[PDB]
DNA sequence: TATCTGACACGTGCCTGGAGACTAGGGAGTAATCCCCTTGGCGGTTAAAACGCGGGGGACAGCGCGTACGTGCGTTTAAGCGGTGCTAGAGCTGTCTACGACCAATTGAGCGGCCTCGGCACCGGG
DNA sequence: CCCGGTGCCGAGGCCGCTCAATTGGTCGTAGACAGCTCTAGCACCGCTTAAACGCACGTACGCGCTGTCCCCCGCGTTTTAACCGCCAAGGGGATTACTCCCTAGTCTCCAGGCACGTGTCAGATA
């Protein structure tokens, strides 16, 4: 597969990440494996948070995730909450 | 006017994880902003690492160490595992 | 067009609902004025930075992204607005 | 709590924001999205403030939050 | 009171050095074996930890005073940690 | 190990912090709190060091680690 | 071979309090403080540049970044003296 | 020099070398380093003014960390600026 | 509870970002050396801490009284919808050019050592 | 301690080496400016009704007080290891030189992404 993401078996766009890194002036040069690693991490985190969002929606018997569910997932998971404890979610609400 | 967003990829990941589950536009927007935020934070940390070690390039090593810094314990470990696995997989081809 | 004392627009029931969402049960009357003051201060701070951002960009229209950045200055990152 | 529907009335809040801005620089416009973002931020901030104030009140073995509690929470937040 | 004024007046460190160094080294050994610490880095940790600790007690005292008490208590420190986040 | 933080040391610390009377449990609680705080700072400093492929933590390592904690430390180059 | 601002801070000390000295320990604090503020303003300005998609950190960027980081009156005086110096530099 | 051109004591060239090296942007404006150096000069001037005042009040001709700590914590605006800042040997306000 | 629907999901069409090959250069990996700081161990002093005791100031509980807040009902206000109409300003493109990047060549400011000197504390007698 | 002289040692001045700042000039293009355009914001108008305001009430909570009981504080005494200074050595940080290897850059090639147009069912609308 010509696309690097496919090479790495990741759904995220490796090329886009690389372009952003170069364009975002974080460093003069960008390692070849660096976008790969970063995309892997981003995909992992998104998958993680979406796991809990979907589980919450299941608990709410809703096929569609909404900011309420994301707020619930973030606040309930101790780790994410620590990572995103300084965050605000549009229509997020708060845990009862 | 073309405009970037990760909505497509987030949707793909949602299919991977909760295949039978949709997502509202607002939720997708939140996810998009979330991805941008962490991407930026990791990139900034990698840049600071590079400049602290007087190294002019952001290699996989820097991003690994950056993830180990930003994320909390268990998340950091899992993410590092995932990242190194993906890099190995990619380098294999 | 002129404006005046719109701080009162945050009516007592509004603040009471806010606190209720915060888990408070019983609220002293003196709270309302203090909360109005704190909200005013918070808005002063955020809007100062947002207006600064706009002025720099040579614009006359505060855009949501501008407020998002201003909040980020405060260390109160906001999601769902780009 | 069960919901997430905004709690402060929209228009009065908008007029508040405009009044505040009036003291920084005149004739500034605000995208409705900007007003919404400010409102969401204020709502979240005040909810957090009241959560902390409630914690302090419980600490004092009281049930009725009092301005002293708010002051304490703001201060300990550094 | 006299001790309070005496200590607040000066800037000499309070935690005895060698014990704190041993503490830091124990924790580091827990993280990763056979690391070495410059005396400067241990001094930096000394300073940062003592300042942080002092701030913590300042907040705890504020909370206790709020609670009408004069003697700080674990509850006060819990509150100070929580509110501050 | 941790108990090297002598009760009197905490008393002096709190005195500098303005406290006047201290409950017994305060000592153990403070010991634990400081232990956690160090654990965090040293984790970050050690990570910074390991990334530099060095074996000796350095003052700058700790300075950056505190900088991440929002604890800018001045006076260490 | 290492850099610092120590000598310049010393010159400022003589500018403001002709008859005052400073401990090397204090000069280290002064130096790190200058480094910290400089870094904060520089990163702030870099973001201002990127945020509006300009590649140049011009004086305007630094001015707005200072107006952001510092509190009110301190920012007022800072911008005052900064603009003043910029004008003079162009004058000569 | 350039600092002389602006009457500033701080090194315009040094600030300029740092703006470039630190990769804060593709390019760097000509007046940007001038402005930034002036700002740093002003801020250090204020800190040092307060420190010298405190030392005089303390009957000392050589400034020391405690004096800086006092100066910072006493001034409202600076304290706001350096609230998250811990100073080596700083001590605490009485 | 249809139904509808438009919000999600689906096709298609375009094209623009992404991918592959080649190059070259400087950036990073490596090793080799130099030497410094780091640890470690001992003995000596002694201040610092550890332990015990006595009492008493302070935490905690209970009680009593007052009153400020929650509740409800009725009355009032404007917040919200739409809706409609106007344009100021954002956004986008096109043009020019003033300003910054590189580099070559020169100079003295800064750096570090060298020395020297009395301010603040060391030192040795009161 | 004080106290004058010491001293010392951190400040402070000086010396000289110098390498990074300065300067000139050139070339490129980022950025300034203008022109168009098309929304998105503003206002205003009417209406509806939901929300807010106020009154009255009563009662649950804050607050002061007491009264106990006991947990810290201060003192004294006894034990300890923290600090010290030395010295020994040796591991690694720093510095340098050298190599090859990776990445920016380019061209060139094209297909997944994204917009826009389109179908259709989960949840809102009916």
């Amino acid at each position: 597969a010509k696309t690097r993401s496919s090479r790495a078996g990741l759904q995220f766009p490796v090329g886009r990440v690389h372009r952003l890194l170069r364009k975002g002036n974080y460093s003069e040069r960008v390692g070849a494996g660096a976008p790969v690693y970063l995309a892997a991490v981003l995909e992992y985190l998104t998958a993680e948070i979406l796991e809990l969002a979907g589980n919450a929606a299941r608990d709410n018997k809703k096929t569609r995730i909404i900011p309420r569910h994301l707020q619930l997932a973030i606040r309930n998971d101790e780790e994410l909450n620590k990572l995103l404890g300084r965050v605000t979610i549009a229509q997020g609400g708060v845990l009862p | 006017g073309r405009k970037e967003s990760y909505s497509i990829y987030v949707y793909k990941v949602l299919k991977q994880v909760h295949p039978d589950t949709g997502i509202s536009s607002k939720a997708m927007g939140i996810m998009n902003s979330f991805v941008n935020d962490i991407f930026e934070r990791i990139a900034s940390e990698a840049s600071r690492l590079a400049h602290y070690n007087k190294r002019s390039t952001i290699t996989s090593r820097e991003v690994q160490t950056a993830v180990r810094l930003l994320l909390p314990g268990e998340l950091a470990k899992h993410a590092v595992s995932e990242g190194t696995k993906a890099v190995t997989k990619y380098t294999s081809s | 067009k002129v404006l005046r004392d719109n701080i009162q627009g945050i009516t007592k029931p509004a603040i009471r609902r806010l606190a209720r969402r915060g888990g408070v049960k019983r609220i002293s009357g003196l709270i309302y004025e203090e909360t109005r003051g704190v909200l005013k201060v918070f808005l002063e701070n955020v809007i100062r930075d947002a207006v600064t951002y706009t002025e720099h960009a040579k614009r006359k229209t505060v855009t949501a992204m501008d407020v998002v950045y201003a909040l980020k200055r405060q260390g109160r990152t906001l999601y769902g607005f780009g | 709590q069960k919901s997430s529907e905004l709690l402060i009335r929209k228009l009065p809040f908008q007029r508040l924001v405009l009044e505040i801005a009036q003291d920084f620089k005149t004739d500034l416009c605000f995208q409705s999205a900007a007003i919404g973002a400010l409102q969401e931020a204020s709502e979240a901030y005040l909810v957090g403030l009241f959560e902390d104030t409630n914690l302090c009140a419980i600490h004092a073995k009281r049930v009725t939050i009092m301005p002293k509690d708010t002051q304490l929470a703001g201060y300990i937040c550094r």
